[PDB]
């Protein structure tokens, strides 16, 4: 998965 | 109070500078990276605009993760569109105040052919006179359009949320002070429309896709970017990538 785009949205 | 229509206006991502640098002629290495760059930061964008979209949150994580993974691009191209619609009524292309993109500056390698494309897309809200509300709705649907062939993990939740925003579109389209007939041919262009968004961005990935890979190209992307266009890649050529339309 994405890790950024992963982190932004589980804030 | 508040009615779902005024909560997207507020939601709206504001517009991202690039600071381009146009002192010297453009290279269309220069104009791709510095594109890609400003690309990256407008996605973080709406990502946080999507997470403020009411019920998307209600979705598993994995499928929030899918459907911004899976539309981004014709996200911003849609938003490019409607900038570009506001500015110069679809004569240039405004990724940003400080770098629009006329005629002459398309004349570049790996430029023209994918800047018509966009251009097409600014030049059907001229045609269609697209109001600012008619804009937000479709561009939710936008994000709601692109699935797994496989499905979602809360498909339930999806398919709900997808026809308030259907409905939201009519309300918006209600607004334009029409009868009855007007409002479903209406509703026939702009469901059209977001249906044509599936080819038109189509080009736009398969290219994107292509800087990506050859690095020989030395076109630079940035961090968000390579991350998702990687971990998109194997899906589209897999065939497993499905977009929803609403005529077939
Ligand atoms: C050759 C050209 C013009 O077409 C391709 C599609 C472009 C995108 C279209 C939509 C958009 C709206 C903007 O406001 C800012 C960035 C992008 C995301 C975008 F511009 C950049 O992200 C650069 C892209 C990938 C692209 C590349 O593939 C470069 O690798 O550049």
């Amino acid at each position: 998965a994405p890790a950024i785009l992963y982190a932004l949205l589980s804030s | 109070a508040p009615t779902l229509i005024s909560l997207l206006e507020v939601i709206e991502p504001e517009v991202l500078y690039s600071g381009y640098d146009s002192t010297l002629p453009d290279t269309s290495t220069r104009l791709m990276s510095t594109l890609n760059r400003l690309g990256g930061r407008q996605v973080v964008s709406a990502v946080k605009w999507a997470k403020a979209l009411p019920g998307f949150r209600n979705l598993h994580l994995d499928d929030q993760m899918t459907l911004l993974q899976y539309s981004w691009m014709s996200l911003m191209a849609f938003s490019l569109g409607w900038r570009s619609y506001k500015q110069s009524n679809g004569n240039m292309l405004c990724f940003a105040p400080d770098l629009v993109i006329n005629e002459e500056r398309m004349q570049l390698p790996y430029m023209y052919d994918q800047c018509q494309q966009m251009l097409k897309i600014s030049s059907e809200f001229v045609r269609l006179q697209v109001s600012y509300d008619e804009y937000l709705c479709m561009k939710v649907l936008l994000l709601l359009s692109t699935v797994p062939k496989d499905g979602l993990k809360s498909q339930a939740v999806f398919d709900e949320i997808r026809m308030t925003y259907i409905k939201e579109l009519g309300k918006a389209i209600v607004k334009r002070e029409g009868n009855s007939s007007q409002n479903w041919q209406r509703f026939y262009q702009l469901t059209k429309l977001l249906d044509s968004m599936h080819e038109m961005v189509g080009g736009l990935l398969q290219f994107c896709f292509y800087t990506f890979v050859n690095k020989s190209l030395s076109v630079e992307f940035p961090e968000m970017l390579a991350e998702i266009i990687s971990n998109q890649l194997p899906k589209f050529k897999a065939g497993s990538v499905k977009p929803l339309l609403f005529h077939q």
